[PDB]
Protein backbone atom coordinates (compact mmCIF):
# COMPACT_ATOMS: atom_id res chain seq x y z
CA UNK A 1 0.00 0.00 0.00
CA UNK A 2 3.67 1.89 0.09
CA UNK A 3 2.70 2.83 -3.43
CA UNK A 4 1.07 3.53 -6.92
CA UNK A 5 1.64 0.19 -9.01
CA UNK A 6 -0.27 2.17 -11.98
CA UNK A 7 1.90 5.42 -12.05
CA UNK A 8 5.12 2.91 -12.37
CA UNK A 9 3.31 1.52 -15.55
CA UNK A 10 3.34 4.96 -16.87
CA UNK A 11 6.60 5.71 -16.11
CA UNK A 12 7.70 2.62 -17.68
CA UNK A 13 5.68 3.62 -21.04
CA UNK A 14 7.52 7.66 -20.91
CA UNK A 15 10.77 5.56 -20.38
CA UNK A 16 10.29 3.95 -23.38
CA UNK A 17 9.81 6.66 -25.68
CA UNK A 18 12.62 9.02 -24.19
CA UNK A 19 14.68 5.47 -24.69
CA UNK A 20 15.89 5.08 -21.59
CA UNK A 21 15.30 1.18 -21.07
CA UNK A 22 17.29 1.20 -17.57
CA UNK A 23 14.52 3.25 -16.30
CA UNK A 24 12.11 1.34 -18.37
CA UNK A 25 13.34 -1.72 -16.52
CA UNK A 26 13.32 -0.24 -13.00
CA UNK A 27 9.83 0.86 -13.45
CA UNK A 28 8.89 -2.61 -14.40
CA UNK A 29 10.80 -4.09 -12.08
CA UNK A 30 8.73 -1.92 -9.38
CA UNK A 31 5.17 -3.09 -10.59
CA UNK A 32 6.21 -7.40 -10.96
CA UNK A 33 7.50 -7.13 -7.19
CA UNK A 34 3.90 -5.75 -6.77
CA UNK A 35 2.14 -9.07 -7.23
CA UNK A 36 -0.82 -8.81 -9.52
CA UNK A 37 -0.29 -10.80 -12.45
CA UNK A 38 1.24 -9.20 -15.92
CA UNK A 39 -1.30 -7.88 -18.02
CA UNK A 40 -0.45 -8.54 -22.19
CA UNK A 41 0.86 -4.71 -22.09
CA UNK A 42 2.95 -4.89 -18.94
CA UNK A 43 4.32 -7.93 -19.34
CA UNK A 44 5.77 -6.64 -22.98
CA UNK A 45 7.17 -3.87 -21.37
CA UNK A 46 8.64 -5.49 -19.03
CA UNK A 47 9.82 -8.17 -21.69
CA UNK A 48 11.21 -5.43 -23.97
CA UNK A 49 12.87 -3.18 -21.38
CA UNK A 50 15.22 -6.02 -19.92
CA UNK A 51 15.77 -7.63 -23.28
CA UNK A 52 16.87 -3.83 -24.60
CA UNK A 53 19.20 -3.17 -21.77
CA UNK A 54 20.57 -6.91 -21.19
CA UNK A 55 20.82 -6.35 -24.82
CA UNK A 56 23.32 -3.73 -24.96
CA UNK A 57 25.55 -5.83 -22.33
CA UNK A 58 25.33 -9.42 -23.95
CA UNK A 59 26.87 -7.01 -27.56
CA UNK A 60 29.26 -5.05 -25.57
CA UNK A 61 30.56 -8.07 -23.83
CA UNK A 62 31.56 -9.96 -27.41
CA UNK A 63 32.51 -6.59 -28.72
CA UNK A 64 35.09 -6.33 -25.36
CA UNK A 65 35.68 -10.41 -25.46
CA UNK A 66 36.71 -10.47 -28.80
CA UNK A 67 39.17 -7.23 -29.04
CA UNK A 68 40.58 -9.18 -25.64
CA UNK A 69 41.85 -12.72 -27.36
CA UNK A 70 42.70 -10.81 -30.76
CA UNK A 71 45.25 -8.75 -28.71
CA UNK A 72 46.04 -11.75 -26.52
CA UNK A 73 49.36 -8.39 -21.51
CA UNK A 74 49.11 -5.10 -20.22
CA UNK A 75 47.28 -4.43 -23.30
CA UNK A 76 45.24 -7.42 -22.70
CA UNK A 77 44.31 -7.29 -19.36
CA UNK A 78 42.64 -3.13 -19.67
CA UNK A 79 40.15 -5.60 -22.09
CA UNK A 80 40.01 -8.79 -19.62
CA UNK A 81 39.54 -6.54 -16.75
CA UNK A 82 36.62 -4.19 -19.04
CA UNK A 83 34.91 -7.47 -20.40
CA UNK A 84 34.59 -8.53 -16.63
CA UNK A 85 33.18 -5.32 -15.53
CA UNK A 86 30.49 -6.12 -17.81
CA UNK A 87 30.47 -9.20 -17.15
CA UNK A 88 29.01 -9.08 -14.13
CA UNK A 89 27.03 -5.98 -14.72
CA UNK A 90 24.85 -8.57 -17.55
CA UNK A 91 25.38 -10.84 -14.61
CA UNK A 92 23.30 -8.59 -12.41
CA UNK A 93 20.42 -7.95 -15.08
CA UNK A 94 19.76 -11.47 -15.54
CA UNK A 95 19.62 -12.48 -11.54
CA UNK A 96 17.05 -9.66 -11.45
CA UNK A 97 14.77 -10.85 -13.92
CA UNK A 98 15.52 -14.77 -13.44
CA UNK A 99 14.59 -13.94 -10.07
CA UNK A 100 11.33 -11.86 -11.00
CA UNK A 101 10.25 -14.67 -13.29
CA UNK A 102 10.56 -17.75 -10.65
CA UNK A 103 9.31 -16.01 -7.81
CA UNK A 104 6.74 -13.59 -9.13
CA UNK A 105 6.09 -14.13 -13.26
CA UNK A 106 5.98 -17.80 -13.49
CA UNK A 107 4.10 -19.27 -10.94
CA UNK A 108 1.52 -16.36 -11.07
CA UNK A 109 0.09 -16.62 -14.73
CA UNK A 110 -2.77 -19.21 -16.07
CA UNK A 111 -2.73 -18.52 -19.39
CA UNK A 112 -0.18 -21.54 -20.64
CA UNK A 113 0.63 -19.21 -23.34
CA UNK A 114 2.19 -16.85 -20.27
CA UNK A 115 3.76 -20.09 -18.65
CA UNK A 116 5.34 -20.42 -22.02
CA UNK A 117 6.13 -17.10 -22.41
CA UNK A 118 7.76 -16.35 -19.16
CA UNK A 119 9.11 -19.95 -19.03
CA UNK A 120 10.73 -18.90 -22.02
CA UNK A 121 12.01 -15.77 -20.65
CA UNK A 122 13.47 -18.05 -18.16
CA UNK A 123 15.27 -20.29 -20.66
CA UNK A 124 16.58 -17.69 -22.19
CA UNK A 125 18.30 -15.41 -19.72
CA UNK A 126 19.68 -18.23 -18.30
CA UNK A 127 21.52 -18.94 -21.50
CA UNK A 128 22.95 -15.35 -21.66
CA UNK A 129 24.05 -16.19 -18.16
CA UNK A 130 25.64 -19.50 -19.43
CA UNK A 131 27.12 -17.31 -22.62
CA UNK A 132 29.61 -15.32 -20.47
CA UNK A 133 29.24 -17.76 -17.83
CA UNK A 134 32.52 -19.48 -16.99
CA UNK A 135 34.18 -22.23 -15.32
CA UNK A 136 32.61 -24.88 -13.36
CA UNK A 137 29.42 -23.54 -12.79
CA UNK A 138 29.00 -23.49 -15.85
CA UNK A 139 27.20 -26.79 -16.93
CA UNK A 140 25.09 -26.03 -14.21
CA UNK A 141 23.55 -22.43 -15.45
CA UNK A 142 23.38 -24.26 -18.87
CA UNK A 143 20.87 -27.33 -17.54
CA UNK A 144 19.24 -24.53 -15.35
CA UNK A 145 18.21 -22.91 -19.59
CA UNK A 146 17.45 -26.20 -21.10
CA UNK A 147 15.04 -27.59 -18.99
CA UNK A 148 13.52 -24.29 -18.35
CA UNK A 149 13.12 -23.89 -22.23
CA UNK A 150 11.79 -27.80 -22.41
CA UNK A 151 9.27 -27.10 -19.71
CA UNK A 152 8.36 -24.53 -22.06
CA UNK A 153 8.15 -26.33 -25.64
CA UNK A 154 6.69 -29.44 -23.86
CA UNK A 155 3.97 -26.96 -23.17
CA UNK A 156 3.22 -25.13 -26.21
CA UNK A 157 3.89 -28.70 -27.99
CA UNK A 158 0.79 -29.34 -25.99
CA UNK A 159 -1.26 -26.19 -26.14
CA UNK A 160 -0.21 -23.51 -29.35
CA UNK A 161 -0.51 -24.32 -33.13
CA UNK A 162 3.05 -24.64 -34.67
CA UNK A 163 2.07 -21.33 -36.26
CA UNK A 164 1.53 -19.28 -33.45
CA UNK A 165 4.38 -17.01 -32.88
CA UNK A 166 5.35 -17.71 -29.45
CA UNK A 167 5.79 -21.27 -29.31
CA UNK A 168 7.31 -20.64 -33.00
CA UNK A 169 9.74 -18.07 -31.22
CA UNK A 170 10.45 -20.64 -28.40
CA UNK A 171 11.94 -23.16 -30.80
CA UNK A 172 14.04 -20.38 -32.45
CA UNK A 173 15.57 -19.98 -29.63
CA UNK A 174 15.58 -23.19 -28.22
CA UNK A 175 16.96 -24.25 -31.11
CA UNK A 176 19.78 -21.92 -31.07
CA UNK A 177 20.60 -23.40 -27.18
CA UNK A 178 21.50 -26.36 -28.99
CA UNK A 179 23.51 -24.95 -31.56
CA UNK A 180 25.46 -22.58 -29.58
CA UNK A 181 25.55 -23.69 -26.27
CA UNK A 182 25.27 -27.12 -25.64
CA UNK A 183 27.31 -27.32 -28.29
CA UNK A 184 24.98 -29.92 -30.38
CA UNK A 185 24.28 -28.72 -34.02
CA UNK A 186 22.47 -32.27 -34.71
CA UNK A 187 19.17 -31.22 -32.49
CA UNK A 188 20.17 -27.99 -33.22
CA UNK A 189 18.08 -28.32 -36.54
CA UNK A 190 16.47 -30.82 -35.39
CA UNK A 191 13.40 -28.80 -34.04
CA UNK A 192 14.51 -26.23 -35.90
CA UNK A 193 13.05 -27.74 -39.34
CA UNK A 194 10.41 -30.05 -37.07
CA UNK A 195 8.64 -26.18 -35.48
CA UNK A 196 8.77 -24.74 -38.64
CA UNK A 197 7.62 -27.29 -41.31
CA UNK A 198 4.37 -27.69 -38.63
CA UNK A 199 4.00 -24.00 -39.11
CA UNK A 200 3.88 -24.34 -42.94
CA UNK A 201 1.12 -27.02 -42.74
CA UNK A 202 -1.40 -24.35 -41.48
CA UNK A 203 0.48 -21.76 -43.18
CA UNK A 204 -2.64 -21.10 -44.69
CA UNK A 205 -4.35 -19.86 -41.40
CA UNK A 206 -2.91 -16.93 -39.35
CA UNK A 207 -3.34 -11.02 -37.45
CA UNK A 208 -0.32 -13.36 -36.21
CA UNK A 209 0.59 -13.25 -39.76
CA UNK A 210 3.34 -11.21 -39.99
CA UNK A 211 5.19 -12.00 -36.92
CA UNK A 212 4.88 -15.80 -37.65
CA UNK A 213 6.27 -15.18 -40.61
CA UNK A 214 9.17 -13.40 -39.31
CA UNK A 215 10.16 -15.58 -36.95
CA UNK A 216 9.98 -18.59 -39.84
CA UNK A 217 12.56 -16.82 -41.64
CA UNK A 218 14.74 -16.42 -39.03
CA UNK A 219 14.17 -20.09 -38.18
CA UNK A 220 15.13 -20.91 -41.91
CA UNK A 221 17.45 -18.35 -42.05
CA UNK A 222 19.04 -20.63 -39.13
CA UNK A 223 18.81 -23.87 -40.87
CA UNK A 224 20.48 -22.44 -43.46
CA UNK A 225 23.85 -20.86 -42.32
CA UNK A 226 24.01 -23.81 -39.52
CA UNK B 1 26.12 -15.66 -33.89
CA UNK B 2 23.00 -17.26 -34.72
CA UNK B 3 18.89 -15.55 -34.47
CA UNK B 4 16.84 -15.27 -31.76
CA UNK B 5 13.60 -13.35 -30.83
CA UNK B 6 13.38 -9.81 -31.41
CA UNK B 7 10.49 -7.62 -30.42
CA UNK C 1 52.41 10.71 -12.04
CA UNK C 2 49.80 8.73 -10.51
CA UNK C 3 48.46 7.34 -13.83
CA UNK C 4 48.94 6.28 -17.44
CA UNK C 5 47.96 8.91 -19.65
CA UNK C 6 48.17 6.73 -23.03
CA UNK C 7 46.23 3.50 -21.38
CA UNK C 8 43.25 5.86 -21.43
CA UNK C 9 43.42 6.83 -24.77
CA UNK C 10 42.52 3.21 -25.47
CA UNK C 11 40.36 2.41 -23.09
CA UNK C 12 38.67 4.99 -24.92
CA UNK C 13 38.64 3.56 -27.51
CA UNK C 14 38.12 0.01 -26.29
CA UNK C 15 34.76 2.08 -24.64
CA UNK C 16 33.82 3.02 -28.12
CA UNK C 17 34.07 -0.37 -30.21
CA UNK C 18 31.51 -1.58 -27.12
CA UNK C 19 29.53 1.60 -27.86
CA UNK C 20 29.54 2.33 -24.32
CA UNK C 21 29.97 6.04 -24.49
CA UNK C 22 29.70 7.27 -20.95
CA UNK C 23 32.38 4.90 -20.61
CA UNK C 24 34.54 6.63 -23.27
CA UNK C 25 33.88 10.31 -22.13
CA UNK C 26 35.32 9.37 -18.54
CA UNK C 27 38.54 8.00 -20.19
CA UNK C 28 38.81 11.13 -22.37
CA UNK C 29 38.07 13.42 -19.50
CA UNK C 30 40.95 11.95 -17.64
CA UNK C 31 43.02 12.25 -20.59
CA UNK C 32 41.95 15.56 -21.14
CA UNK C 33 43.00 16.78 -17.31
CA UNK C 34 46.22 15.46 -18.16
CA UNK C 35 47.35 18.57 -19.44
CA UNK C 36 48.83 17.41 -22.19
CA UNK C 37 47.66 19.02 -25.76
CA UNK C 38 44.79 16.54 -27.24
CA UNK C 39 46.07 14.80 -30.59
CA UNK C 40 43.82 15.03 -33.75
CA UNK C 41 42.46 11.29 -32.39
CA UNK C 42 42.20 11.97 -28.97
CA UNK C 43 40.51 15.10 -30.12
CA UNK C 44 37.71 13.11 -31.64
CA UNK C 45 37.50 10.58 -29.25
CA UNK C 46 36.72 13.22 -26.99
CA UNK C 47 34.24 15.23 -29.10
CA UNK C 48 32.28 11.99 -30.19
CA UNK C 49 32.05 10.58 -26.50
CA UNK C 50 30.83 13.48 -25.30
CA UNK C 51 28.73 14.59 -28.14
CA UNK C 52 27.32 10.62 -27.71
CA UNK C 53 26.52 11.08 -24.07
CA UNK C 54 24.56 14.51 -24.10
CA UNK C 55 23.04 13.33 -27.41
CA UNK C 56 21.02 10.75 -25.87
CA UNK C 57 20.05 13.13 -23.24
CA UNK C 58 18.93 16.07 -25.59
CA UNK C 59 17.01 13.83 -27.34
CA UNK C 60 15.02 12.40 -24.45
CA UNK C 61 14.79 15.66 -22.86
CA UNK C 62 12.77 16.85 -26.14
CA UNK C 63 10.59 13.34 -26.05
CA UNK C 64 9.81 13.84 -22.61
CA UNK C 65 9.56 17.61 -22.22
CA UNK C 66 6.74 17.17 -25.38
CA UNK C 67 4.59 14.41 -24.00
CA UNK C 68 5.02 17.09 -20.40
CA UNK C 69 3.20 19.86 -22.41
CA UNK C 70 0.70 17.78 -24.23
CA UNK C 71 -3.83 15.49 -16.13
CA UNK C 72 -1.57 17.23 -13.01
CA UNK C 73 -0.68 14.21 -11.99
CA UNK C 74 -0.36 12.94 -15.35
CA UNK C 75 1.40 15.81 -16.16
CA UNK C 76 3.60 15.83 -13.04
CA UNK C 77 4.98 12.48 -13.59
CA UNK C 78 6.31 13.72 -16.77
CA UNK C 79 7.41 17.00 -15.23
CA UNK C 80 9.67 15.51 -12.42
CA UNK C 81 11.58 13.49 -15.34
CA UNK C 82 12.31 15.73 -17.54
CA UNK C 83 14.40 17.54 -14.68
CA UNK C 84 15.60 14.39 -14.13
CA UNK C 85 16.87 14.41 -17.23
CA UNK C 86 17.62 18.07 -17.46
CA UNK C 87 20.05 18.02 -14.71
CA UNK C 88 21.72 14.93 -15.85
CA UNK C 89 22.21 16.57 -18.93
CA UNK C 90 23.24 20.08 -17.42
CA UNK C 91 26.05 18.11 -16.17
CA UNK C 92 27.65 16.49 -19.06
CA UNK C 93 27.49 20.15 -20.02
CA UNK C 94 29.15 21.38 -17.33
CA UNK C 95 31.87 18.93 -17.26
CA UNK C 96 32.97 19.22 -21.17
CA UNK C 97 32.74 23.27 -20.48
CA UNK C 98 34.92 22.99 -17.90
CA UNK C 99 37.34 19.93 -19.61
CA UNK C 100 37.62 22.95 -22.33
CA UNK C 101 37.76 26.48 -20.47
CA UNK C 102 40.60 25.34 -18.57
CA UNK C 103 42.41 22.40 -20.20
CA UNK C 104 41.38 22.40 -23.68
CA UNK C 105 41.34 25.91 -25.44
CA UNK C 106 43.67 27.23 -23.13
CA UNK C 107 46.00 25.03 -24.35
CA UNK C 108 46.14 24.44 -27.95
CA UNK C 109 48.05 25.88 -31.00
CA UNK C 110 46.51 25.16 -34.26
CA UNK C 111 44.41 27.83 -35.03
CA UNK C 112 42.21 25.31 -35.67
CA UNK C 113 42.25 23.92 -32.01
CA UNK C 114 41.16 26.80 -31.45
CA UNK C 115 38.34 26.84 -33.09
CA UNK C 116 37.25 23.39 -32.48
CA UNK C 117 37.60 23.45 -29.17
CA UNK C 118 35.40 26.82 -29.29
CA UNK C 119 33.16 25.66 -30.80
CA UNK C 120 32.42 23.00 -29.31
CA UNK C 121 32.43 25.84 -25.82
CA UNK C 122 29.36 27.09 -27.68
CA UNK C 123 28.37 24.17 -28.60
CA UNK C 124 27.61 23.08 -25.04
CA UNK C 125 26.82 26.41 -23.73
CA UNK C 126 23.63 26.22 -26.68
CA UNK C 127 22.68 22.93 -25.18
CA UNK C 128 22.74 24.25 -21.40
CA UNK C 129 20.71 27.41 -23.05
CA UNK C 130 18.03 24.62 -24.55
CA UNK C 131 16.71 23.19 -21.32
CA UNK C 132 18.49 26.11 -19.32
CA UNK C 133 14.86 28.04 -18.21
CA UNK C 134 14.49 30.94 -15.98
CA UNK C 135 16.60 34.12 -15.30
CA UNK C 136 20.33 32.82 -15.51
CA UNK C 137 19.10 32.16 -18.78
CA UNK C 138 20.03 35.04 -20.80
CA UNK C 139 23.28 34.74 -19.38
CA UNK C 140 24.11 31.09 -20.65
CA UNK C 141 22.87 32.45 -24.32
CA UNK C 142 25.27 35.13 -24.28
CA UNK C 143 27.82 32.91 -23.50
CA UNK C 144 27.34 30.64 -26.72
CA UNK C 145 27.29 33.25 -28.32
CA UNK C 146 30.79 34.86 -27.71
CA UNK C 147 32.15 31.36 -27.45
CA UNK C 148 30.77 30.92 -31.26
CA UNK C 149 31.67 34.72 -32.22
CA UNK C 150 35.66 34.24 -30.98
CA UNK C 151 35.52 31.23 -33.21
CA UNK C 152 33.54 32.34 -36.01
CA UNK C 153 36.30 35.07 -36.27
CA UNK C 154 39.46 33.15 -35.70
CA UNK C 155 38.27 30.48 -38.64
CA UNK C 156 36.88 33.82 -40.68
CA UNK C 157 40.75 34.70 -41.01
CA UNK C 158 42.05 31.10 -40.72
CA UNK C 159 40.68 28.74 -42.88
CA UNK C 160 39.18 28.71 -46.17
CA UNK C 161 35.12 28.62 -46.46
CA UNK C 162 35.68 25.10 -47.74
CA UNK C 163 37.48 23.92 -44.77
CA UNK C 164 34.67 21.51 -42.61
CA UNK C 165 35.59 22.78 -39.08
CA UNK C 166 34.80 26.52 -40.20
CA UNK C 167 31.96 25.29 -42.47
CA UNK C 168 30.55 23.14 -39.26
CA UNK C 169 31.45 26.36 -37.03
CA UNK C 170 29.44 28.29 -39.79
CA UNK C 171 26.48 25.71 -39.07
CA UNK C 172 26.06 25.42 -35.79
CA UNK C 173 26.76 29.09 -35.20
CA UNK C 174 23.66 29.94 -37.79
CA UNK C 175 21.71 27.21 -35.86
CA UNK C 176 22.30 29.14 -32.90
CA UNK C 177 20.82 32.43 -33.97
CA UNK C 178 17.61 30.51 -35.23
CA UNK C 179 16.76 28.41 -32.54
CA UNK C 180 18.21 29.66 -29.48
CA UNK C 181 18.41 33.35 -29.96
CA UNK C 182 15.19 33.41 -31.90
CA UNK C 183 16.86 35.81 -34.76
CA UNK C 184 15.81 34.24 -37.87
CA UNK C 185 16.96 37.06 -39.72
CA UNK C 186 21.22 36.74 -38.93
CA UNK C 187 20.08 32.94 -39.10
CA UNK C 188 20.40 32.43 -42.81
CA UNK C 189 22.69 35.81 -43.17
CA UNK C 190 26.14 33.27 -41.91
CA UNK C 191 24.53 30.36 -43.44
CA UNK C 192 24.28 31.41 -47.27
CA UNK C 193 27.71 33.48 -46.70
CA UNK C 194 29.48 30.52 -45.09
CA UNK C 195 27.65 27.74 -47.89
CA UNK C 196 28.87 30.90 -51.35
CA UNK C 197 31.87 31.02 -50.14
CA UNK C 198 32.29 27.91 -49.63
CA UNK C 199 31.15 27.14 -53.17
CA UNK C 200 33.98 29.63 -54.65
CA UNK C 201 37.05 27.39 -53.88
CA UNK C 202 34.71 24.39 -54.12
CA UNK C 203 36.47 22.78 -57.09
CA UNK C 204 39.59 22.82 -54.69
CA UNK C 205 38.81 19.94 -52.02
CA UNK C 206 41.51 18.28 -52.67
CA UNK C 207 40.34 14.51 -52.60
CA UNK C 208 40.24 15.03 -48.78
CA UNK C 209 38.24 17.51 -47.08
CA UNK C 210 36.28 17.13 -50.22
CA UNK C 211 33.21 14.85 -48.40
CA UNK C 212 32.91 16.23 -44.87
CA UNK C 213 33.45 20.10 -46.62
CA UNK C 214 29.80 19.02 -48.89
CA UNK C 215 28.12 16.83 -46.52
CA UNK C 216 28.09 20.05 -44.52
CA UNK C 217 27.18 22.60 -47.03
CA UNK C 218 24.45 20.18 -47.41
CA UNK C 219 23.26 20.69 -44.19
CA UNK C 220 24.06 24.40 -44.61
CA UNK C 221 21.64 24.46 -47.48
CA UNK C 222 19.35 22.42 -46.12
CA UNK C 223 19.05 24.17 -43.54
CA UNK C 224 18.57 27.73 -45.65
CA UNK C 225 16.04 25.69 -47.31
CA UNK C 226 13.71 24.73 -44.66
CA UNK C 227 13.86 28.15 -42.83
CA UNK C 228 12.64 30.06 -45.86
CA UNK D 1 14.48 20.94 -35.44
CA UNK D 2 17.60 22.70 -37.37
CA UNK D 3 20.57 20.50 -38.15
CA UNK D 4 24.50 20.81 -36.68
CA UNK D 5 27.53 18.98 -36.80
CA UNK D 6 27.57 15.23 -36.22
CA UNK D 7 30.73 13.12 -36.68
Amino acid sequence: GSMDKNELVQKAKLAEQAERYDDMAACMKSVTEQGAELSNEERNLLSVAYKNVVGARRSSWRVVSSIEQKTEEKKQQMAREYREKIETELRDICNDVLSLLEKFLIPNASQAESKVFYLKMKGDYYRYLAEVAAGDDKKGIVDQSQQAYQEAFEISKKEMQPTHPIRLGLALNFSVFYYEILNSPEKACSLAKTAFDEAIAELDTLESYKDSTLIMQLLRDNLTLW
Amino acid sequence: KSATTTV
